[PDB]
RNA sequence: CGUAAGCUGGAGGAGCGAAGAUGAUUAGAUACCAUUGUAGUUCCAGCAGUAAACUAUGCCGACGAUGUGAUAUGAUAUUAAUUGUAUUAGAUGAUAGAAAUUUGAGUUUUUUGGCUCUGGGGAUAGUAUGAUCGCAAGAUUGAAAAUUAAAGAAAUUGACGGAAGA
C-alpha cells in the first residue's frame, strides 16, 4: 500500500535536486528529504552571567548570541530521538512555526 | 458523431441531479432532428438554439421524465429482418421505449421503419 | 473506604427522590430514618449511606449537584427569580442606527424614530 | 402497489425512503384566524440533504 | 403475547389500520416484529439459506460463533432478508427471523405483453450488484417457469413471480452476497418511472395525524 | 395578513438583524447590504416576518401541542425556552442531547414527536442527524454562516448574542396565542424580563 | 536527445576512493571499525543506450459541490476592496471501488466520441538457438522437454521485537 500522501518528501512539479550530506554519518541525502533544525545559543553561560560583571572593565555591555543550522538523514534523526513515531490518524498534523 | 454523444452525456448528468435547464456550446443539424423526435412523444418541454457566426448554442428545458438517453457508434447498416434483434437488446420492456434510425425518409421511429418496410443505419435510443 | 462504591451511591440517590422532605441539616438524625426506609444487611455500610445523604442534601441547598432533579426545591427557587424589574430595556426612546441600516428602514416605510451615531 | 409522487422534482418516492416527510400546512384566511383545513406537500429524500428544500418552499407559497 | 410498545403498533392492535398498503405508500418505517404478525397470520412462509461458522482467535483458545441467514416471505409480493450471529445455533435462527420481518418490502408485478391478464412476471430488466456479484433478471413469457440456481429460485418462489430469466456474474460461492444482490435487483425494477405513472395521484394525509386524538386520549 | 407593530423596536434593540462577516451560498436573498467599516452584513426585517408567519402556520393545527419538542444546548438558552414551553404546552429538552432518544427504545425517556424545533443548527447537530432517520419537520434559527441540510424552514437571526435568542421565542409566543385565540398581540412589552436574566 | 557507471585518443590531478596490503573484534572473518593505497570522478573530441528512467497512472475532446491558499495578468475601483482567464497545493462532503483510498481511478451488466502499445496459474527463464547492432563489455527480438495445487493483493484478532513513549 501507500503510507503517506507525499511519498517521502515535499517535492512537486520538478525532476531532481542536488544532494547534501549528513553531519553525523555523512551519507548523501536530497535536500528535500532532510531534517533541519534551528537553535540559537549564547557565548556565555547563564551560570557564569554574574561573574563577568565583577571582572568587566566596561560599564554596561551586551552578551552576544550565535545561530546554527543542522542537517540529518532520517536514520540518524530517529536514533537521537529528534523525530518520533506518531499515531496513524495523528500523522497528518503539521506544526508550522 | 462527436456532437451527438456530447449531448447525451450532459443530459444524463443533468436529469439525475434534477436541474431545470441546460446550456450547450455546439449546435448541429443531427441534434436538431433528435430533439424534435423527443419533443413529439412528450419526453421534454420546449427548447431553443442561437446562431452567432460560431459553433452555435443550444438551450433546453427539462421536466424530469428521462431515464437514460444514449448514442451508438459506429453506425451499423441494419437490414429489415434484424430490427427484432436489436430491439430486444437495448430496451427494457416491449410496451415502451424508442429507437432512431437515419432512414432516407428521415429520422423516424422503429415503428415507422417496420410499417413502411425500410431498413437503414442506426443512430441511438431514448426512453 | 475513602472512595464510595457505586452500589452505595446509586442506592443513596434513590432515597433523595422519594424521601426528600424528612431530611435535615444534621447528620445523626439521618441515621434513624434509613432504618425505617431501607433494608440493609450490615451495620458498617449503613453509616456510609446516611453520611452520604447529608452530603447530597447540603450540596442541593447551596451547591451544584448535577444529574439530579427534585420537584420541590426548584419551584420556590424560581419564585425568587419570578420578580420583575421596575425598569426594562424597552424604556429607551432613542435608538442607535447605522447609515447602512438607515436605508432598510426607509425602503420598507417604517414608523420608528431613528437617530444616527 | 401505489407510489407517492414528490411535488418538487415530480418523481415517485420509494418505500424505504428514510427522509421523505409530508409537510402539513393549515389554511389561513385574511386578517389571520384558524380554519379546520389542512393542505399538504411531499418532498424527496435527496433534495433535503443538499439544502435546497428551503428555497423551493418560499417560492411555492409567496411566489 | 405481543404488547404494542411502539405507538405505531398500537393503532394496528386497535384495528385502525386495515392492511399493509397504507403503510408502504405513506412510508412509515416499522420497528417491531409483532406488527407484521398481527397483520398477517398463518400466511408467513420462511426458510434458511445457509449456515456458516466463523472462528476468532484469542490468546488461549478460539471463540467460535455461528452465523445464519433467513429469508421471510408472503405468497404475493412481500420479501425480506435479515442476518444475525450468536453463540448458540438455536437462538441464531430465531432472532434472524425477526430481523427479516423488519426488512420487508413490496415488489411490482406486470405482464409479458399486452394490457389484460393475471400478473405473473417482473416488468422490466434490472441488475443488482453487492460486492463483486451481479444478478440480472429478465422477464419471460407465460408458461416458462422459473429458471435459476438453487438459492435465488427459492427467493423468487416467495415473491410470487411465476416465470423469469436469470444470469449471474462474479463470485457466487459466498451465498451471503449472492442473496443481497437479488434484493437490489428486485428493488431496481420496481423503481423505474413509467409513462403509465404520468397521471397525477391523489394527495392524502398521513394516518398518524388523523388518529392522533385517539392515541393520546 | 397580520402586520408587525412595534416589534421593530425589539429587534433593532436586541441586534437581531446583525450578521456575520461572510455569507453562505444558500442564505443569499436575506442580506440587504454590508457595513463599510466593520464589514458586517444586515438582515431584512421584512422577510424575517414572513418566516415568522410561516413557522406559526406549520406549528398550528396540531391536535395536541405536547407532540412538539424544543432543544437547546446554550447555557443562556435554558431560561428562555422554559418560558416559551409553558405558554405553548411543549416538552422542552435542555442540555446535552442524548443519542438514541428517537431511535433506540432502551433509553430512560423515550419520545415519539412530530414537529422538532432547533435553536442553533451547528450547536445541535445530533437532533438534526436523528431527524434524518425518522420522518420529521424541523424549524431552525440560522445565522448567515450555517449549513442548511435537513431543514425546510429557516428564520434568519443572530444566534451569538444570548439576548437576541429570547426575542425570537418571545415573538413566537404571541403568534400561536394570536392564531388560536383572537387577541390583540403585544399586550405587555414588559414580559421580556422573564425571558432574559 | 537520453543521470550514473564503462570504453578508445590527447590535457589535468586538491579532497574522495572500488581492487591490493596492515592493526583490533571473532570459534572463524578475506565483512561492518580504523590506517594506507591505484583506476576513476575534472576538461576537449567520439562510441555506448541500460535504472524503483515512479505520479509504479499512454495522447486528444464535452459536462461537474463549497472553504482556505500560490504564480502571471486584465477590468471595475480608488487607499478601500471585489472580480475575469490559464496553471497548481490542501481540507470537508458526494460518487466509484475487493479495500486502502479517491475531481477522476466518476458519468458501467440502464455496459459504445477517435487512435497506437501490453497481459492470460506458478516455476523452467528473460535461460538456450537463429538473425540484426557494437572496438569490447554487452543490447533488442525470444521458446521448449521434463515438472507442480497452489503462487498472489487489501484488511480484522492474537503472539513476538536485541522497538518507542506515559
Ligand atoms: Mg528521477
Ligand atoms: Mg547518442
Ligand atoms: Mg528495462
Ligand atoms: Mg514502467
Ligand atoms: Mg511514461
Ligand atoms: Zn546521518
Amino acid at each position: 500500500p501507500v503510507k503517506r500522501k507525499n511519498h517521502g518528501k515535499n517535492r512537486k512539479n520538478r525532476g531532481s535536486c542536488k544532494p547534501v550530506q549528513c553531519d553525523k554519518c555523512g551519507r548523501c541525502v536530497p535536500k528535500d528529504k532532510a531534517i533541519k533544525r534551528f537553535k540559537i545559543v549564547p557565548l556565555v553561560e547563564a551560570g557564569s552571567m554574574d561573574d563577568v560583571k565583577v571582572a568587566s572593565i566596561y560599564d554596561i555591555f551586551e552578551v552576544p548570541r550565535i545561530s546554527y543550522k543542522n542537517q540529518y538523514c532520517i536514520s540518524c534523526a530517529c536514533h537521537a530521538r529528534i523525530v518520533r513515531v506518531r499515531s496513524r490518524q495523528g500523522r497528518k498534523i503539521r506544526y508550522d512555526g | 458523431m462527436k456532437q451527438l454523444s456530447n449531448l447525451c452525456k450532459a443530459i444524463n448528468n443533468a436529469s439525475r441531479a434534477g436541474k431545470r435547464q441546460l446550456l450547450l456550446h455546439e449546435s448541429n443539424s443531427v441534434t436538431r432532428d433528435f430533439l424534435k423526435q423527443m419533443l413529439k412523444h412528450g419526453y421534454i418541454t420546449k427548447y431553443s438554439y442561437v446562431d452567432d457566426k460560431r459553433k452555435g448554442k443550444t438551450i433546453v428545458w427539462l421536466n424530469g421524465r428521462l431515464n437514460k438517453c444514449g448514442a451508438i457508434c459506429p453506425n451499423y447498416k441494419v437490414s429489415l429482418d434484424h430490427i427484432e434483434n436489436y430491439r430486444s437488446r437495448l430496451l427494457p420492456a416491449r410496451q415502451f421505449g424508442h429507437l432512431l434510425f437515419s432512414t432516407e425518409k428521415g429520422i423516424i421511429d422503429h415503428n415507422e421503419c417496420i410499417g413502411s418496410n425500410l431498413g437503414g443505419s442506426i443512430l441511438g435510443f431514448f426512453y | 473506604g475513602n472512595i464510595r462504591n457505586r452500589v452505595i451511591k446509586r442506592a443513596a440517590r434513590q432515597i433523595v427522590e422519594k424521601h426528600f422532605l424528612s431530611l435535615d441539616k444534621s447528620f445523626d438524625d439521618n441515621l434513624l430514618v434509613v432504618q425505617d426506609v431501607a433494608l440493609v444487611q450490615s451495620k458498617r455500610v449503613r453509616n456510609q449511606i446516611a453520611g452520604y445523604v447529608t452530603h447530597l442534601y447540603k450540596c442541593i441547598l447551596k451547591g451544584t449537584a448535577k444529574k439530579l432533579y427534585i420537584k420541590s426545591h426548584e419551584d420556590e427557587r424560581e419564585k425568587k427569580e419570578n420578580i420583575m424589574p421596575k425598569d426594562s430595556i424597552m424604556d429607551t426612546e432613542v435608538v442607535e442606527v447605522d447609515p447602512m441600516t438607515l436605508e432598510m428602514l426607509n425602503k420598507n416605510e417604517y414608523r420608528g424614530n431613528f437617530k444616527l451615531i | 402497489f401505489e407510489r407517492r409522487i414528490c411535488s418538487f422534482t415530480k418523481r415517485p418516492i420509494a418505500s424505504s425512503d428514510k427522509s421523505s416527510v409530508q409537510i402539513t400546512l393549515a389554511d389561513i384566511d385574511e386578517n389571520g384566524r384558524l380554519l379546520n383545513t389542512i393542505s399538504t406537500y411531499d418532498v424527496c429524500g435527496v433534495v433535503r440533504r443538499n439544502g435546497l428544500s428551503d428555497g423551493y418552499l418560499t417560492d411555492k407559497i409567496f411566489g | 403475547e405481543w404488547v404494542p410498545k411502539t405507538k405505531l403498533g398500537k393503532l394496528v392492535k386497535d384495528r385502525k389500520i386495515q392492511s399493509l398498503d397504507t403503510i408502504f405508500t405513506h412510508s412509515l418505517q416499522i420497528r417491531e416484529a409483532g406488527i407484521v404478525d398481527f397483520l398477517l397470520g398463518q400466511n408467513i412462509r420462511d426458510e434458511v439459506l445457509a449456515i456458516k461458522s466463523v472462528q476468532k482467535q484469542t490468546r488461549a483458545g478460539q471463540k467460535t460463533s455461528i452465523k445464519a441467514v433467513v429469508a421471510i416471505g408472503d405468497g404475493k409480493g412481500y420479501v425480506g432478508i435479515g442476518t444475525f450471529s450468536s453463540k448458540d445455533a438455536a437462538t441464531a435462527i430465531k432472532t434472524a427471523a425477526s430481523k427479516a420481518k423488519c426488512n420487508i418490502r413490496p415488489v411490482r408485478l406486470g405482464l409479458w405483453q399486452g394490457e389484460m391478464g393475471q400478473v405473473h412476471t417482473v416488468t422490466t430488466r434490472a441488475s443488482g450488484k453487492c460486492g463483486s456479484s451481479v444478478v440480472k433478471i429478465i422477464p419471460a413469457p407465460k408458461g416458462t417457469g422459473i429458471s435459476a440456481s438453487s438459492v435465488p429460485k427459492t427467493i423468487l418462489e416467495l415473491a410470487g413471480v411465476k416465470d423469469a430469466y436469470t444470469q449471474c456474474f462474479g463470485a457466487t460461492y459466498t451465498t451471503e452476497n449472492f442473496a443481497k444482490a437479488t434484493i437490489e435487483a428486485l428493488e431496481k425494477s420496481s423503481s423505474l418511472f413509467l409513462p403509465s405513472q404520468w397521471t397525477e395521484p391523489i394527495k392524502q394525509l398521513n394516518p398518524l395525524m388523523e388518529f392522533s386524538n385517539h392515541l393520546n386520549k | 395578513i397580520p402586520i408587525p407593530e412595534d416589534f421593530v423596536k425589539l429587534i433593532l434593540i436586541s441586534q437581531g438583524h446583525l450578521g456575520g462577516i461572510k455569507t453562505s451560498k444558500h442564505m443569499g436573498r436575506y442580506v440587504y447590504g454590508t457595513r463599510k467599516p466593520e464589514n458586517i452584513k444586515v438582515i431584512d426585517i421584512e422577510k424575517t416576518w414572513e418566516k415568522f408567519i410561516l413557522a406559526s402556520r406549520m406549528f398550528c393545527s396540531l391536535q395536541n401541542p405536547s407532540e412538539a419538542v424544543v432543544v437547546s444546548t446554550k447555557t443562556f438558552g435554558r431560561k428562555g425556552v422554559l418560558k416559551f414551553c409553558e405558554a405553548t404546552n411543549a416538552t422542552p429538552v435542555i442540555g446535552r442531547f442524548i443519542p438514541g432518544t428517537f431511535c433506540n427504545n432502551q433509553v430512560k425517556r423515550p419520545l415519539e414527536p412530530r414537529v422538532l424545533i432547533v435553536s442553533d443548527p451547528f450547536a445541535d447537530k445530533q437532533a438534526l442527524d436523528e431527524s434524518s432517520y425518522v420522518n420529521l419537520q424541523t424549524v431552525a434559527f440560522c445565522n448567515t454562516d450555517n449549513d442548511v441540510s435537513f431543514v425546510d424552514v429557516v428564520i434568519p437571526m443572530n444566534n451569538r448574542s444570548p439576548v437576541s435568542i429570547s426575542t425570537g421565542l418571545f415573538i413566537l409566543s404571541r403568534l400561536v396565542r394570536f392564531m388560536k385565540t383572537g387577541e390583540p398581540l403585544d399586550e405587555n412589552m414588559k414580559e421580556i424580563e422573564l425571558f432574559i436574566y
